[PDB]
RNA sequence: GGUGAAAUUCUUGGAUUUAUUGAAGACUAACUACUGCGAAAGCAUUUGCCAAGGACGUUUUCAUUAAUCAAGAACGAAAGUUAGGGGAUCGAAGAUGAUCAGAUACCGUCGUAGUCUUAACCAUAAACUAUGCCGACUAGGGAUCGGGUGGUGUUUUUUUAAUGACCCACUCGGCACCUUACGAGAAAUCAAAGUCUUUGGGUUCUGGGGGGAGUAUGGUCGCAAGGCUGAAACUUAAAGGAAUUG
RNA sequence: AAGAAAAUGUUUU
């Protein structure tokens, strides 16, 4: 009796994305990210930013129709960290609470069976 | 006995042209040059006639290849894409 | 200002016709136009869908199906299985140390058309009374292994159509094949069916997706 | 003088061991003398398990976890605090904590 | 301005550089089950009730 | 003569008339005398067969492909050269293609290509090491060789002719509205200068 | 100085040293 | 494998190799088997294959081309087509399909 | 987007994000270890083919055929060179934003060569265990890889038994490790770096205070970059190793 | 999860 739709956060450090879509994902609702939610360049991927996202996010899905989410989370995975980022939880958190219903949390990360070189050189970044 | 120690067969350009030059056209001539196994009769009879025409004293058989040499890096692996698309279609 | 909702109409998805349960969820779509058919933007859309979700039961919180909807029939997307894949979760929580991880897969043509790549995983796994802490196997052993579950897989496939193979996998006989089939060479504890990949689809052919 | 009896690595018998990329900065390490730290984070802790089961269509969920190994070269684990310096005598310990 | 209050029931300890915020575990004064910990700067005890103007943001340590 | 890729003469029956009708094809790399070749819109996917753009999958590597339907090839003609197939677009019904200069082409989908590639590729590898060379080369072709400098020139033969040193004296990127008698030298160029960097643009 | 650039440095003027004998006949 | 078989009838069995003497092999009865090489003229190995049939005579196809079937057969020089007149020592003839 | 913070950059021609397809090249995660193989450099997706190899087992065979090796050879990471191919990614140069006193450095965004491959060159690395190779002997111990032997063994079924996996004991060979050092050492430490003033098992190579200098010169190899061989004048009282307390 | 800048100091006791 649920209508689903899918979470899609996307934590990045420098950001993050909460991105409702259909089952199928071709066609979104309300994708909202920290980045239009504060205004410092720099707390956009903060937790505050992500919570304020998804609070936005629940509030256009549940006036769309979307009350139920599947959640697939990632980082961005590939060859940069596999770790999600800071507002990830915060996030889902926010989407929790908001009156949408969670169901299936995955981590979608981009894992390769083996990449392309990492950036940054055999020296790495030296900070 | 061994004539020449490097030039091989551009020996017969002399000093001309420059060395980096006549190495680049030796490489090319002794390819264009060479006999290849024919892959229908099974000798190494095929032998150039006009650039990309490769045929066999032996069998009588043409096969259009590259301009020195019988099969370029290029055809092969186009025969190779070829081959894998085709299989995809035929399964 | 534009409000792409207003002009957006929900269509239901009807996932098998054998899995458990036909009503998968609700996608929407913009409304058919002059130009624009609401059945064109529908009809190779794919949704990926817990197998518990379409069993009822929850021993199958892995195993995520995707159905691609084949036809639009009067507001209802009719699909059709389009591969499965176990969750990331499960199989990193599968993948340990200390023991020999065994991978297969094969590229077979279901009965009636289908091109499917089946990826198969194993696990050596400690006996009982072992004392030794790893539990590897031999690569002998591991190219054995690979070679009866290959021929598994294949003999399970061909001999199959693709809804015969899908309502195979449900209840894991394969797995179970698997492991009788190997017992004799290594214990093999975490056999399992990881992937099935839908390489290409014969002709469309409505009348066998109207099995529902 | 040699301040690792085997080396600041483990490769004796075999020569070459490939590389990996550290997490924290990129910088290439033998695979053998990476510090590799195994993460098993449960995917929503967050102080947010009992909030996200309460948000839950399903009853028991048994919420997964997320599974990521992490090498990091020597610089970045000493900095980062994933491993310390150690006495002389210590550092011939092993055994994990 | 949204009303929720809260009462201390654990003090964790201090954080900040110079150790002038206090980590608090606090419990709400309504639906008393359940408990969020928060960043107070002034002197705190135990049952000891603070104000939130916003709700549920967990605090972590300031380093 | 004057053309670096070998011919293939096939022959096909003709369907309407009792007799044979002898077709040059540009010979693909790998095609044999004796081969059979099979040119149409059910033809199997072999080098040296003639099919359709549309009944391609992607990434085939065809050859003397029609621009349009029937033209019977226009690209992809010189000795080593190809296009390769990227893409489809079943309505409205279009193939997309690469050209060797790397140009993205949006051609029929009933446009014909040889699958394979041109044959006596790697030609230009060898230096003519000779102006003799050149000279045969191109006393087959026409009579653009020798080449003198237009700085080399007087100024009533060029608009590079003249001065008491050699040297062009005002730009050699010349206009593209630019007219006949002006066009000498580096026509509408965007840039000159050793092509440092990468091309295929965004 | 590191010795791999004082290593160069030693190769620039092994060269340089080089030119100068064989710019001399 | 069966280079290890075509060694054995070339070590104790009788055989012919050639298209002209595999083929009146064929026709006076006396071949139990043919080999042709894979790159053997398709109008060649039908007829070997026709006389084959009407002879009632097995066909196997050797993988390589007359060089490789030389080779396997032990000689310096191309051969088309082997005929096996007698297996000798060896499990051929029953040891096929 | 990116960063500590920014900015360069892209973006209502819809960027970033999402979905479905497709292509290209590279790489071969997790499993992956004080584990394996190889002369070393190295070598990690599957399967097939081709040859090769160690160890073990052997009441098989030959019978000194052996050890180490100037001369002379084979292989030899990376980068680099030449010519084709390929050129996804990353990325010497370069372009650029920032920082800065300067910052053509670190950091950021691009990006050529390169990174991959083929056919040739090059022959060098902290090419490291900074420990030549062969042989013998001299402590204790527990693991582990490969082979073999044994067991009223556990489990797996085929129908008595038997393979496989495991457990226990033993053994040969291997990568190692722990303890103690009789002993060795300047010490750090070392089962060899011990069996050395109680100094001799065989043998190859190398060093003779620090610089000048791996330079000059000659030779030789290389397309080049360079490699191998390789001084002296002159200069200098230390340079250096290990450890101790600050 | 992480957290900007910091160059220099004459000779002999
Ligand atoms: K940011
Ligand atoms: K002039
Ligand atoms: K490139
Ligand atoms: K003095
Ligand atoms: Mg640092
Ligand atoms: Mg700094
Ligand atoms: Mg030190
Ligand atoms: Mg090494
Ligand atoms: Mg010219
Ligand atoms: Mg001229
Ligand atoms: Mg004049
Ligand atoms: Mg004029
Ligand atoms: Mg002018
Ligand atoms: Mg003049
Ligand atoms: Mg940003
Ligand atoms: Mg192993
Ligand atoms: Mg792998
Ligand atoms: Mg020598
Ligand atoms: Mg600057
Ligand atoms: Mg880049
Ligand atoms: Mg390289
Ligand atoms: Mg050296
Ligand atoms: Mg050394
Ligand atoms: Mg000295
Ligand atoms: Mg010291
Ligand atoms: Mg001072
Ligand atoms: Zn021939
Ligand atoms: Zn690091």
């Amino acid at each position: 009796s649920q209508v689903f739709g899918v979470a899609r956060i996307y934590a990045s450090f420098n950001d993050t994305f909460v991105h409702v879509t259909d089952l199928s994902g071709k066609e979104t609702i309300a994708r909202v990210t920290g980045g239009m939610k504060v205004k410092a360049d720099r707390d956009e991927s903060s937790p505050y930013a992500a919570m304020l996202a998804a609070q936005d996010v629940a509030a256009k899905c549940k006036e769309v129709g979307i009350t139920a989410v599947h959640v697939k989370i990632r980082a961005t995975g590939g060859t940069r960290t596999k770790t999600p980022g800071p507002g990830g939880q915060a996030a889902l958190r926010a989407l929790a609470r908001s009156g949408l219903r969670i169901g299936r949390i995955e981590d979608v990360t981009p894992v390769p069976s083996d990449s392309t070189r990492k950036k940054g050189g055999r020296r790495g970044r030296r900070l | 006995a061994k004539r020449t120690k490097k030039v091989g067969i551009t020996g017969k350009y002399g000093v001309r042209y420059g060395s980096s030059l006549r190495r680049q056209v030796k490489k090319l001539e002794i390819q264009q040059h060479a006999r290849y196994d024919c892959s229908f009769c099974g000798k190494k009879t095929v032998k150039r006639g006009a650039a990309g025409i490769w045929t066999c004293s032996c069998c009588k058989k043409t096969v259009a290849g590259g301009a020195y040499t019988v099969s370029t890096a290029a055809a092969a692996t186009v025969r190779s894409t070829i081959r894998r698309l085709r299989e995809m279609v035929e399964a | 200002v534009v409000d792409p909702f207003t002009r957006k109409e929900w269509f239901d998805i009807k996932a098998p016709s054998t899995f458990e349960n036909r009503n998968v969820g609700k996608t929407l779509v913009n409304k058919s136009t002059g130009l624009k058919s609401a059945s064109d933007a529908l009809k190779g859309r794919v949704v990926e869908v817990c197998l518990a979700d379409l069993q009822g039961s929850e021993d199958h919180s892995f195993r995520k199906i995707k159905l691609r909807v084949d036809e639009v029939q009067g507001k209802n997307l009719l699909t059709n299985f389009h591969g499965m894949d176990f969750t990331t979760d499960k199989l990193r929580s599968m993948v340990r140390k200390w023991q020999t991880l065994i991978e297969a897969n094969v590229t077979v043509k279901t009965s009636d058309d289908y091109v499917l790549r089946i990826f198969a995983i194993a696990f050596t796994r400690k006996q009982a009374n072992q004392v030794k802490r790893h539990s590897y196997a031999q690569s002998s052993h591991i190219r054995a292994i690979r070679k009866v579950i290959s021929e598994i897989l294949t003999k399970e496939v061909q001999g199959s159509t693709l809804a015969q193979l899908t309502s195979k996998l449900i209840p894991e006989v394969i797995n179970k094949e698997i492991e009788n089939a190997t017992k004799d060479i290594f214990p093999l504890q975490n056999i399992h069916v990881r992937k099935v990949k839908l390489l290409k689809q014969p002709k469309f052919d409505v009348g066998a997706l109207m099995a529902l | 003088p040699k301040k690792r009896a085997s080396n600041g690595r483990n490769k004796k018998g075999r020569g070459h061991v490939k590389p990996v990329r550290c997490v924290n900065c990129s910088k290439s390490i033998p695979k053998d003398k990476a510090i590799k730290r195994m993460a098993i984070r449960n995917i929503v802790e967050a102080a947010a398990v009992r909030d996200l089961s309460e948000a839950s269509v399903y009853p028991e969920y048994a919420l997964p976890k997320t599974y990521n190994k992490l090498h990091y070269c020597v610089s970045c684990a000493i900095h980062a605090r994933i491993v310390r310096v150690r006495s002389r005598e210590d550092r011939k310990n092993r055994a994990p904590p | 301005t949204p009303v929720t209050l809260a009462k201390v029931i654990k003090v964790l300890g201090r954080t900040g550089s110079r150790g002038g915020v206090t980590q608090v575990r606090v419990e709400f004064l309504e639906d008393t089950s359940r408990t969020i910990v928060r960043n107070v700067k002034g002197p705190v005890r135990e049952n000891d009730i603070l104000v939130l103007m916003e709700s549920e943001r967990e605090a972590r340590r300031l380093r | 003569s004057g053309r670096g890729a070998p011919l293939a003469k096939v022959v096909f029956r003709d369907p309407y008339k009792y007799r044979l009708r002898e077709e040059i094809f540009i010979a693909n790399e790998g095609v044999h005398t004796g081969q059979f070749i099979y040119a149409g819109k059910k033809a199997s996917l072999n080098v040296g067969n003639v099919l359709p753009l549309g009944s391609v999958p992607e990434g085939t590597i065809v050859s003397n492909v029609e621009e349009k339907p029937g033209d019977r090839g226009a690209l992809a003609r010189a000795s080593g050269n190809y296009v390769i197939i990227i893409g489809h677009n079943p309505d409205e019904n279009k193939t997309r293609v690469r050209l060797p200069s790397g140009a993205k082409k949006v051609i029929s989908s009933d446009a014909r290509g040889v699958i394979g590639v041109i044959a006596g590729g790697g030609r230009v590898d060898k230096p003519l090491l000779k102006a003799g060379r050149a000279f045969h080369k191109y006393r087959l072709k026409r009579n653009s060789w020798p080449k003198t400098r237009g700085v080399a020139m007087n100024p009533v033969d060029h608009p590079h002719g003249g001065g008491n040193h050699q040297h062009i004296g005002k730009a050699s990127t010349i206009s593209r509205g630019a007219v006949s008698g002006q066009k000498a030298g580096l026509i509408a160029a965007r840039r000159t200068g050793l092509l440092r960097g990468s091309q295929k643009t965004q | 100085m590191r010795a791999k650039w004082r290593k160069k440095r030693t190769r620039r003027l092994k060269r340089k040293r080089r030119k100068v004998r064989a710019r001399s006949k | 494998s069966i280079n290890q078989k075509l060694a054995l009838v070339i070590k104790s069995g009788k055989y012919t190799l050639g298209y002209k003497s595999t083929v009146k092999s064929l026709r006076q009865g006396k071949s139990k088997l043919i080999i042709i090489a894979a790159n053997t003229p398709v109008l060649r190995k039908s007829e070997l294959e026709y006389y084959a049939m009407l002879s009632k005579t097995k066909v196997y196809y050797f993988q390589g081309g007359n060089n490789e079937l030389g080779t396997a057969v032990g000689k310096l020089f191309r051969v088309g087509v082997v005929s096996i007149l007698e297996a000798g020592d060896s499990d051929i003839l029953t040891t096929l399909a």
